[PDB]
Order: structure tokens, then C-alpha cells, then sequence
């Protein structure tokens, strides 16, 4: 097991999905296109905004 | 392979693939019966002869 772990804009946190174009999945972060796991998103604004 | 994403971009190019792969198995098919009756009458000709 791995764990990545990171913090983006929300309307971005549909380009960390698999293959997506845009600024995050390309110049950033990519995930592989043959991904196997899970991915989790909750918002954080009061702690860390 | 290059509009759609990848998830779903196989649940297109299976599908043609597979329906190419059921083209050439008809054509494959129909040739085998085409030749058994050739054959049929290839050996009438070997008696004739």
C-alpha cells in the first residue's frame, strides 16, 4: 500500500481522476491510466484556508 | 481512442473488435462450407477422370 496525499481547488478535483486533461492531471500530478485503488476528497476550508 | 476517456474507451474498442473478430469468423465460416462442397465436387471429377 501507498498513500499519496496533497491539496487542491475543488473544481480541479475532477481532472485527479484517471486520464483528464488540464493544468493539475498533466503538469502535475498524473495518475496512470491503468490505476487499481480508491481516491477521497472531504472539505477542508477551516483548516487549511 | 481519442474523444472518449480511457474507462470507457475499451467498452467502445471491444465492442469492435469483437464485431470485426465476428465478421472474419462468418467469412471464415462460409469458406469452410464453400470448400467442403468443392470438395464434394472436386471429387466427382477425380472418378470422371
Amino acid at each position: 500500500v501507498y498513500a499519496d496525499s496533497f491539496v487542491i481547488r475543488g473544481d480541479e478535483v475532477r481532472q485527479i481522476a484517471p486520464g483528464q486533461t488540464g493544468n493539475i492531471a498533466d503538469y502535475n500530478y498524473k495518475l496512470p491510466d491503468d490505476f487499481t485503488g480508491c481516491v477521497i476528497a472531504w472539505n477542508s476550508n477551516k483548516l487549511d484556508s | 481512442f481519442s474523444r472518449l476517456d480511457p474507462p470507457e474507451a475499451e467498452v467502445q474498442i471491444d465492442r469492435l473488435i469483437t464485431g470485426r473478430l465476428q465478421s472474419l469468423q462468418t467469412y471464415v465460416t462460409q469458406q469452410l462450407i464453400r470448400a467442403a462442397e468443392i470438395r464434394a465436387s472436386a471429387n466427382l471429377a477425380a472418378t470422371k477422370m
